[PDB]
């Protein structure tokens, strides 16, 4: 709305986790520079009582800072003239039993901002708009039921008057939606599935009018066999974009269910897919699905990123994505026109290439998944060469700094039954690094890159994945949180890391930067967790456990513990 | 399989060589419920028709109540 | 052992919790000073993955850094050349009904060392020794059952071959006792009781001869009624002191059991008592009971100092202790002489003072409590005008900066039975802040003190008690921690705050420091908990809850949360 | 009561005015049980042995093990 309107265009103000309506995730704060980089200190932390991961990051609005803490969902109010007293708190009165639906720990990836309210969620559903002052519930409503799998875990977008909120819950079959609400009251507007009747999925007459081959109409069930649908996943737990002239709103929505891929024939359309959706109807004006008939769990959840640079030269309106299949797209964001489809790693195998033509990746058999079959040495793995994290583009040297994934796996899916309210997936993995790493056991990479060419300009291994994301700060500097526990700045020219802190315990969420009283913060969230820290959390020693990511990060313990709370720096 | 062989415009599906075209009969047979199918439609439902009662109070009322009835 | 004794010589490093083995909490290291403490910064943090109270601080033996957590007491070692690897871990397997005989908080005030082992026990009543190099368990034997309400919660002492260890649980009619351990295998060696026989007591042949006035022998069972003595308390979960040359320990005994005073006639010997122990033998030298029949629970466990100063022109060994009482205490810690027994704040009035000639409280019994009578504004409160904290003491001014409490109290009585297992309490409390406050709601002091005269020489106040202690360094420094969240360093000739770092959470705790490649380091835990914080940490509002210090500390919760960590500060 | 009158050295105890010198059989008994006060030596005794197989199993076995029968 106008008054979240105000907030972004206030110098130093942080009102949308993503850094922006086109969450381009930087700043033009430029009082930390290369230069003085290493004279960052620690200014204040604040410990959230929580455990368990904690994702995203906090808001800033005026003088007023907001965290969040993971399951049970408390947000935390302070004023920045005084980090030592908590103005206002919300703790949430939930069942434990939401966690036992929740596949990837009890994270929350954030707050929102609209109309003088502070737009927060629960885990178990509940969706609410606070007073941004006095913490006062103006209104409280339902969008998920965790009765029947669905929980809250992505942060909610405002754009105009509408908020807009996408359930969890695709491992337990949950058919995905984006749900829009009005930001004053909280009632539904609309609500947009990933799979069913073209009604039911919000397809505007003209629905990619500029790309038929990508498909149509009919597609949401005719790419099923038969009522597979009802319980094929796509829910949308990543991030979105906005392009306030275009009126249209971008976001991926997740992979189908089950994970055994025999129990779902089909391109299993729309699930997988990017999507340039009006706000004002939900009605999509474009949709591409990067994955069709998924076989390796590469839910296209991830980060949307609007800019506009010259493509051969020309000017244009773009949206670039690195999906957890290993493809770094970028498409025009007026019609959804395919202009790049490269490989972030050349270690991926799951496609040979993505056809520009045709529009599909060009399977490779040798590692694809099927029943009563071993697929070995599947790269990207299911937590996908990127997962959650929020990247950071720099429009000064126009690229994008990627927190990456290499990842890779061996998978055998299985016959199973579907139970509302129980876990639907099917399949059975092993997880390990991927084949490139300098010794072959690195996890992580910050990958700079042209998302007009999609190839890299420089990389820096790091140990394990580089989950969180990174920020990108006028002053030349890359910003991002290790799962082992660090703050790390690194020169945007290179990737040479300047500056680092070891914070309490590693960061799983996108480092944000904000100004008070004439002097530029750096905060950043601390307590591992999310996929890559379940062995840890939750006391798995089983290789094969969480999905097959506590053999992958079985080493992760030895180098951290789990914590929650905030660490801000500064000059 | 290679999802180049598209029989219609953003239908490219093809079955993996010794599986079937079509599971249902096959020993690849999901043999899902109905019952279960339809039951987030059905929590849906009922969950739209609390809300609307919840919007409608505090718009009457003036006052919003989570728990209305 | 002479292992730790090396440990002790070793300029920088730090193998006890207190400092030293006369207690007196302090260090010549000298690099942050008055002049540049201003410029002192956080140097790294660790996380202990474990909410709760984080009392005590990390030890340091040479290049490693041992840090501890709450229940269910983990251990992780880190070498400091590189922070970020935990080099050994041990995490204990404990039952979780261990925390629902804790009185206070799921505690733990630390580790100990001795003969290249690290001694540390758990919360369920085990005591371990572990390889300090590689965290091979070495032996670990039963100290207490938590079956009949004994647990651990106080830091090990290791003096020559012997390690001391203390059970908790006078709130469950625990009868108190000094176990001491075999450093090498764990073979009991012997167990001095609180209450009882003369030979459970373990009384030297001329215990007292010095003092036949404080009493001498058959007094464990004649200050008692019947068998009461049995389930009589004295539990010493505080800290000790030991003096090389005289063989002597020293420590307090806890408060007798019930709180319910009319359930226990008599002056209840042993409890409320600072002893002199011989460390071979474990025989009394000498005994002063401080609180004749407690009638506030005024466990008598804290900390004493061990320093050799001129009384008034005469050096004198002595042993300084500021009991909960709210009386400072220094004896000849050769033959227990009573030398000074001052108001460490003139609002104390459940004593007009105590007589140096009888060595016993004048009782005012209008502040007194006893069955069908509520006793109204009793200073100090069961918490105390000081608690587990500890203090430290500058040699060169001779001063000791303590950490006190201002907090008062209404209380009554009632009758409860006795049943092993059970809480065994009796009495119902109202706490709030002392009248003395410069707006009489301060609760806490770090005021200084002059051991040989009792006299202050200047006070600082704080909103919250000083529950943690203080640390001096050389550099002119006085450090400690805040229930709110801030470690602080004042100047200790007046007392003016200096420098202040916000913590993630509260601390209770106190400072410690070493130095590592010539550099000075400052280190202390965080976490909020303990008695002052059960209201936070239980999710308590009952004012009355918590043995009265809910209510209390009710605004606590509006400046920290829960955490538990490590952070480490320097130049 | 102000602790100051002394039957003997060390035993200065008083009733307080209105309070029973000896509880028993007064509104204040407490009536402990015998066995249930002795609760707590006998599971001193039972630890002390369980400890002692442990020190001398390590002992005999060069190996210590908490668990041991
Ligand atoms: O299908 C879904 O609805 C769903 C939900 C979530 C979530 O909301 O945490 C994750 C995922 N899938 C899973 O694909 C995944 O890789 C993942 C990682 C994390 C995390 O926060 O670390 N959450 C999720
Ligand atoms: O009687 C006992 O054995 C006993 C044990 C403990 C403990 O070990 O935590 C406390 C106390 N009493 C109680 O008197 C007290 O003031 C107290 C405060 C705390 C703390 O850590 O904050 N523990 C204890
Ligand atoms: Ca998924
Ligand atoms: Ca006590």
């Amino acid at each position: 709305d106008a008054d979240l309107d105000k907030q972004v265009n206030t110098a130093g103000a942080w009102p949308i986790a993503t850094g922006g309506y086109y969450s381009q995730h930087n700043s033009p704060l430029a009082q930390i520079n290369k230069s003085n980089v290493k004279n960052v200190k620690a200014a204040w932390s604040f410990s959230t009582g929580v455990l368990n991961g904690h994702e995203g990051a906090p808001l800033v609005i005026g003088d007023m800072m907001y965290v969040h803490s993971a399951f049970p969902n408390n947000t935390y109010a302070l004023n920045l003239n005084d980090p030592g007293k908590i103005v206002w708190q919300h703790k949430p009165k939930q069942d434990a039993s939401t966690k036992a639906v929740m596949c990837c720990d009890v994270v929350d990836r954030g707050l929102a901002y609209g109309a003088g309210q502070i737009v927060k969620k629960q885990a178990n559903g509940h969706l609410l708009a606070l007073d941004a002052k006095t913490g006062k519930i103006n209104w409280e409503v339902e969008v998920c039921d965790p009765k029947v799998g669905s929980t809250l875990t992505q942060a909610p977008f405002v754009a105009k008057d509408t908020v807009l909120m996408g359930c969890s819950g695709a491992e337990l079959g949950v058919r995905g939606a984006v749900n829009a609400f009005d930001l004053k009251t909280g009632e539904l507007k609309w609500r947009a599935f990933a799979t069913g009747s073209d009604d039911s999925v919000r397809l505007a007459k003209d629905f990619n009018s500029a790309n038929p081959h990508y498909g149509q109409f009919g597609l949401g069930t005719k790419t099923w066999e038969g009522d597979a649908w009802k319980i094929g996943g796509g829910t949308n737990w990543g991030w979105y974009a906005y392009d306030p002239k275009l009126n249209l709103f971008y976001y991926g929505s997740g992979n189908p269910a089950p994970w055994n891929e025999t129990m779902r024939p089909g391109d299993n359309k729309w699930t997988m897919t990017i999507w340039g959706r009006d706000l004002d109807t939900g009605m999509a004006k474009w949709g591409y699905q990067k994955t069709p008939h998924d076989e390796w769990d590469f839910a296209g959840v991830n980060q949307m990123v609007l800019t506009d640079q010259p493509v051969n030269g020309k000017m244009t309106p773009l949206l670039s994505h690195i999906d957890r299949n290993g493809i770094l797209y970028t498409l025009n964001r007026e019609n959804g026109n395919l202009i790049v489809a490269e490989k972030v790693d050349p270690a991926v195998n799951v496609f040979k290439k993505v056809d520009l033509k045709t529009g599909t990746p060009v399977r490779d058999p040798e590692f694809a998944t099927r029943m009563d079959h071993k697929g070995t040495n599947i790269c990207p793995s299911a937590m996908g060469f990127h997962n959650q994290g929020v990247d950071s583009y720099d429009p000064e040297s126009r690229t994008l700094y990627a927190g990456l994934n290499h990842i890779c796996m061996d998978w055998e899916p299985f016959m199973l039954p579907y139970r509302a309210g129980q876990f639907f997936v099917g399949a059975t993995l092993a997880m390990y690094p991927g084949p490139n790493g300098p010794t072959k056991k690195e996890m992580g990479q910050i990958r700079a890159f042209d998302l007009t060419t999609g190839k890299a300009k420089w990389t820096k291994w790091e140990k394990f994945a580089a989950w969180g994301g990174t920020l990108y700060t006028k002053g030349g500097l890359v910003w991002y949180a290790t799962l082992d526990g660090y703050l790390k700045a690194l020169d945007n020219k290179d990737g040479k890391e300047l500056w680092n802190f070891k914070m309490p315990s590693g960061g799983i969420g996108s480092p944000m930067t904000y100004s008070f009283k004439g002097k530029q913060y750096i905060g950043s969230m601390y307590g591992v967790g999310g996929w890559p820290g379940v062995g840890l959390v939750f006391d798995l020693t089983d290789p094969s456990a969480g999905l097959g990511a506590v053999g992958a990060f079985r080493e992760l313990q030895n180098h951290t513990q789990m914590g929650g709370g905030l660490m801000v720096f500064s000059l | 399989y290679d999802g180049q062989n598209c029989k219609e415009p953003g239908n490219c599906w093809e079955n993996k060589p010794g599986y079937p075209e079509k599971i249902a009969g096959s020993k690849y047979d999901p043999k899902h419920d109905p019952v279960e199918l339809n039951k987030q439609e059905e929590s849906i439902k009922a969950m739209d028709a609390r809300n609307a009662k919840r919007i409608a109070n505090a718009k009457s009322s003036g006052n919003f109540v989570f728990d209305v009835k």
